[PDB]
RNA sequence: AGGACCGAACCGACUAAUGUUGAAAAAUUAGCGGAUGACUUGUGGCUGGGGGUGAAAGGCCAAUCAAACCGGGAGAUAGCU
RNA sequence: GCUCGCCGGAAGACCAAGGGUUCCUGUCCAACGUUAAUCGGGGCAGGGUGAGUCGACCCCUAAGGCGAGGCCGAAAGGCGUAGUCGAUGGGAAACAGGUUAAUAUUCCUGUACUUGGUGUUACUGCGAAGGGGGGACGGAGAAGGCUAUGUUGGCCGGGCGACGGUUGUCCCGGUUUAAGCGUGUAGGCUGGUUUUCCAGGCAAAUCCGGAAAAUCAAGGCUGAGGCGUGAUGACGAGGCACUACGGUGCUGAAGCAACAAAUGCCCUGCUUCCAGGAAAAGCCUCUAAGCAUCAGGUAACAUCAAAUCGUACCCCAAACCGACACAGGUGGUCAGGUAGAGAAUACCAAGGCGCUUGAGAGAACUCGGGUGAAGGAACUAGGCAAAAUGGUGCCGUAACUUCGGGAGAAGGCACGCUGAUAUGUAGGUGAGGUCCCUCGCGGAUGGAGCUGAAAUCAGUCGAAGAUACCAGCUGGCUGCAACUGUUUAUUAAAAACACAGCACUGUGCAAACACGAAAGUGGACGUAUACGGUGUGACGCCUGCCCGGUGCCGGAAGGUUAAU
């Protein structure tokens, strides 16, 4: 279970997705953003 | 032919279960425990001079070894071969 | 014979078709088949080196007579066969000691039609002999350019070579690029012109077919970004360079014969 | 979905097996390498 | 006959709604396009990082791509926090 | 255990890949199981995988890998000849029934087949990393002959029935049987046989190829299925005797015919079309060197051998890939009934499941749906969403057009059930009988039986007959793109990319060009009617002027101009 946690924390430490919030998380930052411009 | 010290190395142990009980009792075949390294010629010869008796026909399977543990220490076993041996109408052992 | 196909599904309304009666519906001469591997424009290393190569149907190789050498041995054409290696067609030919081979079809040849190879074979189409014997101005395909080693000039089909002089030991040869070319006179050529002229007045009618002669698409060179070609980019359209290949040779008119070696044989220039 | 370890044992052996990495002069100095570390299987084999 | 027509398998992904700490790190449901072809698919093989491949989007190259991943130079450098 | 619901071209069954004991039995409930658990793919122990014929190994090869020498390269190393590996392909052979808690084309019963070794006997020219054949192989389409399978009748066994009727034009069930061996059919292909001669198949050849004759008109090859045997056997609905009620033994009737019919088989066929459709071995043949009263070949018989590894279990999934017992992904094989064109769809059979939290209540609100007065786009960025349309036959159908289309334009009418025509027709199939015989798996006649649309007329029911499910909304003007396609895996499917077609330009073959310190390889076993690059992008009418700038091509006089 300990080694499961700690590979499961690891999981989006190199994402890549710039729509996503820390690679997972879903938002309208795009729009706020793109409305800020 | 098989030189005997060969042959003797051969058969190891005969084989308990209800499978070969019913297989003694219902068919003539005895079930044993053979070298893993064992072919069919050798374990024929080997039961023909071992135990004195006439040899139809051996089929051999192998048995792979299952994954135990101790504690939280696994391990395989060890894979063995398992000879059924059938015999001619004439036998006893 | 060109036939217009019928506008039934476009596709099929701008397809001209040539058909030829007289080729033979079935299958080719087995031992004179080979397999032909398609390679995918690719070489040794893996790489792409020519582009816009691959798919298209499978094809089995046809061992074709280029250098002609049973010499003054009789062969009467057998039949005309479809080869898909080549433009032309392919004459099956049988001499008169047995052995088949098949040679490049000249025009006017027929089944039952007598051909023979050699110094002393008379001039008329389909006879391979050496250039030193041949009239001047005459036309002849399938020309060899060293002797002994095989027709390489006016193998394609339609494709015709005049002999307009013999100065010595050398023949000059209009070739179908225009170009004049001084050839030894002792390497052979076969008389009349090959034959499946018709052949460049096909139309192919939609883009699979290219597809099926293996010939992937051609993706514009101005269609890229910068790093792909030296024409790319440039918020819509966008040319204002001078046209170039994928790797910046320019295209439209320079020229890129280095040759050297072969420029003695060269008497003009095509134009 | 399709993810993208689909497994084939000829494959993984032809490509990263031992028979594989002993071929060569890069896959030797792997050996090598995993030999030092002290490794319990070097390559993937079984 | 047909890169023919309607339409299942099969390939795809046009719209909407849900979902958005999901059942799912891209789906479900209802409709939607192709469906004998430039189709689709299985098994194997080949091409490799300023390199591949690209019916071209800077797309794709192991959930990573205006230059992969791993290891090293390496405690780079950081008048900045 | 009885009911109820769900899947049933799958949510059934069998595998490959992948996993690796999850399989089966006994036992335990700590943790794992999104709850409880006595249960479990969990813990512990024991058991379980049986092969000459299935698969692998093996023989042969494709793509491709590696590669003695070799060519090349600062070194590492690149390429590659001989060779050697490499299946996803080619190559010998087994089927039915029974059995285990758990394996079975493997065990048992019955009946078989294949390939090698050795021995005997009879005849005898055998012999290759060599020659020839063969293996040997495309897309589409079309029927014909069959079968699997199904339906109905006959037969056989059982029932006469909780509620009106049910001894009959009644109800339920069964009606199965293989490989192998023998026969040779519906098809399909090809003229056959004998003699002589030859510049071909690196040599030889009786084989192949070729050229002459002569004669006969048939022979040969291949081939589904049927039929006979296998099989007076097995299986068989069910009864009988004991019954650790789990079953265990014994016995066992009929076991036929008609029709329908595949996407399977004849068929690697046939017809056709361009886009012109693997290789090598096994196999059959020919001989060379050699061996020639020997060895070897062929045939019969006998005898021996056929090793090794896989074999459990899941396999559209709770066991594989997805961190999960995850609404996802995953190749092949089998494919019953009724309605239907159908592998759609609805309901079902075989079979398998009810999705590992439940009990209530019946607020707002959210999600998925049903219906809605009058109105009917007034909504809105926009008819988004929903509603509507929807089948078959017949009538009918405009502009425009590349004469194909548009077109399913548009728009209509008919549709159930019953009866008659006709105790079910047209059609399909086709027995007994009869006739002939080159006599049988034959052809001619004949129509029993079975199957069976579709139409008209008459009647009848309902609000409604394409009644459910399934199943086009249509028309008008216009921009872009000719068209089918392709693309931003994961906010962009588009007018963008592609395309056929056009043009310009390079390229004479050791081609230009590309990958490569090089060798080499692709271009291409191609040769200018070809190949590469660039632009434009079907088709129709066309494509005007400018060479001063930048480029390219050509020229060589003069100026300037490096190493030396």
């Amino acid at each position: 279970m300990d080694i499961n946690w700690r590979h499961n924390q690891s999981t989006f430490y190199h994402f890549t997705s710039d729509h996503r919030i820390s690679g997972w998380k879903e938002t309208n930052a795009m729009y706020v953003a793109l409305n800020s411009q | 032919m098989i030189r005997e010290e060969r042959l003797l190395k051969v058969l190891r142990a005969p084989h308990v279960s209800e499978k070969a009980s019913t297989a003694m009792e219902k068919s003539n075949t005895i079930v044993l425990k053979v070298a893993k390294d064992a072919t069919k010629a050798e374990i024929k010869a080997a039961v023909q001079k071992l135990f004195e008796v006439e040899v139809e026909v051996v089929n051999t399977l192998v048995v792979k070894g299952k994954v135990k543990r101790h504690g939280q220490r696994i391990g395989r076993r060890s894979d063995w071969k398992k000879a059924y041996v059938t015999l001619k109408e004439g036998q006893n052992l | 014979a060109v036939v217009k196909c019928k506008p039934t599904s476009p596709g099929r309304r701008h397809v001209v078709k040539v058909v030829n009666p007289e080729l033979h519906k079935g299958k080719p001469f087995a031992p004179l088949l080979e397999k032909n591997s398609k390679s995918g424009g690719r070489n040794n290393n893996g790489r792409i080196t020519t582009r816009h190569i691959g798919g298209g149907h499978k094809q089995a190789y046809r061992i074709v007579d280029f250098k002609r050498n049973k010499d003054g041995i009789p062969a009467v054409v057998e039949r005309l066969e479809y080869d898909p290696n080549r433009s032309a067609n392919i004459a099956l030919v049988l001499y008169k000691d047995g052995e088949r081979r098949y040679i490049l079809a000249p025009k006017g040849l027929k089944a039952g039609d007598q051909i023979q190879s050699g110094v002393d074979a008379a001039i008329k189409p389909g006879n391979t002999l050496p250039m030193r014997n041949i009239p001047v101005g005459s036309t002849v395909h399938n020309v060899e350019m060293k002797p002994g080693k095989g027709g390489q000039l006016a193998r394609s089909a339609g494709t015709y070579v005049q002999i307009v002089a013999r100065d010595g030991a050398y023949v000059t040869l209009r070739l179908r690029s225009g170009e004049m070319r001084k050839v030894e006179a002792d390497c052979r050529a076969t008389l009349g012109e090959v034959g499946n002229a018709e052949h460049m007045l096909r139309v192919l009618g939609k883009a699979g077919a290219a597809r099926w002669r293996g010939v992937r698409p051609t993706v514009r060179g101005t269609a890229m970004n910068p790093v792909d070609h030296p024409h790319g980019g440039g918020e819509g359209r966008n040319f204002g360079k001078h046209p170039v290949t994928p790797w910046g040779v320019q295209t439209k008119g320079k020229k890129t014969r280095s040759n050297k070696r072969t420029d003695k044989f060269i008497v003009r220039r095509r134009s | 979905m399709k993810r993208t370890f689909q497994p084939s044992v000829l494959k993984r052996n032809r490509s990263h097996g031992f028979r594989a990495r002993m071929a060569t002069k890069n896959g030797r100095q792997v050996l090598a390498r995993r030999r030092a570390k002290g490794r319990a299987r070097l390559t993937v084999s079984k």
